[PDB]
């Protein structure tokens, strides 16, 4: 029993319908009792999977009625009749018909929303860190949509490369945005050799790239 | 019903991974449950490892991929069950979940209806390292329209994960704790930021609570606007 799902992902607007497909490589309809041994789970980042549906079509207690399941013993669907912001997650099907119990690979669900420009912030290194010999400069892109964004570091207007790392959040369960953190890391010696520290942000919501900057040792 | 797992941390290669799941609201000997472990990894996805269950004696069944390496033992006295994985390699690194499978009479299988919170076990010969925690102080450069962003930088720890909360869990709205990045040194760093009213920075207190369980390191950092001593000429 190999479980497959389709599509691998989807992004649709709030209030739209979403159906997720799942197939088992043999039947999980039990002839003896005419039950389908098929469950669906919802999983958000950092959390365990959460049981939504079992017996292919029975909604688990406490689950919103916009979730429903249906199926044919080998082909199954999970439907969200009206997508809500908190539904962003990965959805897994799973057969419990025959050992080993097996899971599908998951279908990732994201919300497509209107364009939202990032709020761009910058943080100089702390004096505490600088005493340790290292300087980390943080550039923050808060609550933007879509996820695609580009950060460039400029130090005294010279474009940087090779000394930063960034990561993006999962999609926000309330406003369907993303946030991004980028850290430029230099030695204290290198940091103190320059004045202007800037991150430059390009995003679909910005008519021209936004630059956020500070002068080291100035206030 | 609640399932509470032991904490994350390192196992050295060739040693034995050992986790426990403590049950409350149910008995580990329940006639109508089986107690399972599931692992979740990069590309193998969710993978059932095994289960134990009491009908009139104890029974255990294990996935073929871990045949001969796994034990899942009940502890009726503490109402717990264990997972042990023998001779782990770095590839055994994963989030492990305990979960209840609910059955009845005339049903010999069921879904996983209650889950533990997950435990990231990292297999590596490296030693743990606790993080340094640095304030990301709110300033003129982190404000916008009545709002102030502030945070903590959690730098140079190993292994994942670190837990970050704000004000001991009382502050959750507007928080972004970013996925960790892997530094060239093999250590991790992350940032956790929160957006608050700029009007009340003088009356409210913002403390990031950092917990790196693998190294038994807890740090609290108060984050405040930084006083000024520069621009020396006006």
């Amino acid at each position: 029993i190999v479980m497959t799902q389709s599509p691998d992902s989807l992004a649709v607007s709030l209030g739209e319908r979403a159906t997720i497909n799942c197939k088992s490589s043999q039947t999980v309809l039990y002839s003896s009792n005419n039950k389908k041994y098929l469950a669906w789970y919802q999983q958000k980042p950092g959390q365990p999977p959460n049981l939504l549906i079992y017996w292919a079509s029975t909604r688990e207690s406490g689950v919103p009625d916009r979730f429903s399941g249906s199926g044919s013993g080998t082909d199954f669907t999970l439907t969200i009749s009206s997508l809500q912001a908190e539904d962003v997650a990965v959805y897994y099907c799973q057969q419990y018909y025959s050992t080993p119990f097996t899971f599908g690979p998951g279908t990732k669900v994201e919300i497509k929303r209107t364009v939202a420009a990032p709020s761009v912030f910058i943080f100089p290194p702390s004096d505490e860190q600088l005493k340790s010999g290292t300087a980390s400069v943080v550039c923050l892109l808060n609550n933007f949509y879509p996820r695609e964004a580009k950060v460039q570091w400029k130090v005294d207007n010279a474009l940087q490369s090779g000394n930063s790392q960034e990561s993006v959040t999962e999609q926000d369960s309330k406003d369907s945005t993303y946030s991004l953190s980028s850290t430029l890391t230099l030695s204290k010696a290198d940091y103190e050799k320059h004045k202007v520290y800037a991150c430059e942000v390009t995003h679909q919501g910005l008519s021209s790239p936004v630059t956020k900057s500070f002068n080291r040792g100035e206030c | 019903v609640q399932l509470q797992q032991s904490g994350p941390g390192l196992v050295k290669p060739s040693q034995t991974l050992s986790l426990t799941c403590a049950i409350s609201g149910d008995s580990v000997s329940s006639n109508s449950a089986a107690w399972n472990w599931i692992r979740q990894s990069p590309s193998r996805g969710l993978e059932w490892l095994g289960k134990t269950y009491y009908r009139f004696k104890w029974y255990s069944d294990y996935a073929v991929s871990v045949k001969g390496r796994i034990t899942i033992n009940p502890d009726t006295s503490k109402n717990q069950f264990s997972l042990q994985l023998n001779s782990v390699t770095p590839e055994d690194t994963a989030v492990f979940y305990c979960t209840r499978e609910s059955t009845t009479y005339d049903l010999l299988a069921g879904p996983f209806d209650y889950w533990g919170q997950g435990t990231l076990v990292t297999v590596s010969s490296a030693s743990t390292k606790g993080p340094s925690v640095f304030p990301l102080a709110p300033s003129s450069k982190s404000t916008s329209g009545g709002t102030a962003a502030l945070g903590c930088l959690v730098k140079d720890y190993f292994p994942e994960p670190v837990t970050v909360s704000w004000n001991s869990g009382a502050l959750t709205s507007g928080v972004h704790t970013f996925p960790a990045v892997l530094q060239s040194s093999g250590l991790y760093s992350l940032s956790s930021v929160v957006t608050v009213p700029s009007s009340s920075l003088g009356t409210q207190t913002y403390i990031c609570n950092v917990n790196h369980k693998p190294s038994n390191t807890k740090v609290d950092k108060k984050v405040e606007p930084k006083s000024c001593h520069h621009h020396h000429h006006h």
